[PDB]
């Protein structure tokens, strides 16, 4: 079967830049059989090239399309606000008709270090026999940081789900949740709870922290 | 300018089978039986993947392997619906599945694409959420939507009013096969002001506003 791969994954532009995606055959691939698409967020997809070089009815100029072989390409040659979203690459020349991971273009803009903040679990779920700690990392820029759950000097794993916003569409920064979840009788045996964070917008990590009787 | 509409969302349990459709809004489809259709899904987190399709006018179908003999996609020319059946779910099979379709009896470019339709599998029932604050402790603060079934919730702030600096964040399954949500807000830290976020689970007819105190 055909493997397509796209790149990259995560590419960072300015409005009005010009925006290059890459998607790669595992095999020479006739210049038709290859389409892109666009997925704005909770729309559904859209066709933008059909034939690797033809533009789609109603699609706007500044999309084109190039490449033979093994390598074709998706130039977005003037960024508008609007073309912020994701795009997949398709193969439709044998079966299966495979896609690419997707590549997505996200608005690009100065470093912003997030604000940390951490909450202790509500003396009512504790009433129950459960333990939520959440981790809030806010208004950073990029979206790269890794969050880590430290249970008395232990690192957790396993027991902590976090979720991501979208790209705020004023301020174009990352907002991060994360929620370690324990049971009462394992919560109360440990003391601190800690929530260390590592972006490239701090000069060192940061580890926010409280003490279970605080 | 053809324009496909799919079926709503399907809550099922593990070992069922599931079957959407897939139609044409207005007089602006065709004959059905005549173009190919094809049904892709989007795994959450994960990229566009080709499930299958089926030819326009022979019917004849092709399954990528990962689905062989677990998918079955149709088209009833005479009610011109396409379908999309998957049988043995797994919570593995728990994403965005789309319809689509291109020009031609055979498949193509895919120029026309649904809404998509979501299908969750869950071992779990309907159960509204538990509220807990997350307490103050620029300050943050919010509430925490946990353990809920099935999605959405809405989450406000003093009843819409205070709605700067709010951040209500995707839902995340728990191994529990439940929801869990966050809704944060930054305020300044002086102030003093009472807060309380309003909690909405429709399915369980559940309405619940939970103060947040320090």
């Amino acid at each position: 079967e055909i493997v397509l791969t796209q790149s990259p994954g995560t590419l960072s532009l300015s409005p009005g830049e010009r925006a290059t995606l890459s998607c790669r055959a595992s095999q020479s691939l006739s210049s038709k059989y290859l389409a892109w698409y666009q997925q704005k967020p909770g729309q559904a997809p859209r066709l933008l090239i059909y034939g690797a070089s033809s533009r789609a009815t109603g699609i706007p100029d500044r999309f084109s399309g190039s490449g033979s072989g093994t390598d074709f390409t998706l130039t977005i040659s003037r960024l508008e606000p609007e073309d912020f979203a994701v795009y997949s690459c398709q193969q439709y020349d044998g079966v299966p008709r495979t896609f690419g991971q997707g590549t997505t273009v996200e608005i690009k803009r100065t470093v912003a270090a997030p604000s940390v903040f951490i909450f202790p679990p509500s003396d009512e779920q504790l009433k129950s026999g459960t333990a939520s700690v959440v981790c809030l990392l806010n208004n950073f820029y990029p979206r790269e940081a890794k969050v880590q759950w430290k249970v008395d000097n232990a690192l957790q794993s396993g027991n902590s789900q976090e979720s991501v916003t979208e790209q705020d569409s004023k301020d174009s920064t990352y907002s991060l949740s994360s929620t370690l979840t324990l049971s009462k009788a394992d919560y109360e045996k440990h003391k601190v709870y800690a929530c260390e964070v590592t972006h490239q917008g701090l000069s060192s990590p940061v580890t926010k922290s409280f003490n279970r009787g605080e | 300018q053809v324009q496909l509409v799919q079926s709503g969302a399907e809550v099922k349990k593990p070992g069922s089978s599931v079957k959407v459709s897939c139609r044409a809004s207005g007089g602006t489809g065709g004959t059905f039986s005549a173009y190919a259709f094809t049904w892709v899904r989007q795994a959450p987190g994960q990229g566009l993947e080709w499930m299958g399709g089926i030819t326009g006018m022979f019917g004849t179908a092709n399954y990528a392997q990962k689905f062989q003999g677990r998918v079955t996609i149709t088209a009833d020319e005479l009610t011109s619906t396409a379908y999309m059946e998957l049988s043995s779910l797994t919570s593995e099979d728990t994403a965005l599945y789309y319809c689509a379709r291109g020009l031609y009896y055979y498949e193509s470019s895919l120029d026309y694409w649904g809404q998509g339709t979501l299908v969750t599998v869950s071992s779990a029932s309907t159960k509204g959420p538990s509220v807990f604050p997350l307490a103050p402790s620029t300050a943050a603060l919010g509430c925490l939507v946990k353990d809920y079934f099935p999605e959405p919730v809405t989450v406000s702030w003093n009843s819409g009013a205070l709605t700067s600096g709010v951040h209500t964040f995707p839902a995340v399954l728990q191994s529990s096969g439940l929801y869990s949500l966050s809704s944060v807000v930054t305020v300044p830290s002086s102030s003093t002001q009472t807060y309380i976020c309003n909690v909405n689970h429709k399915p369980s007819n559940t309405k619940v506003d939970k103060r947040v105190e320090p």
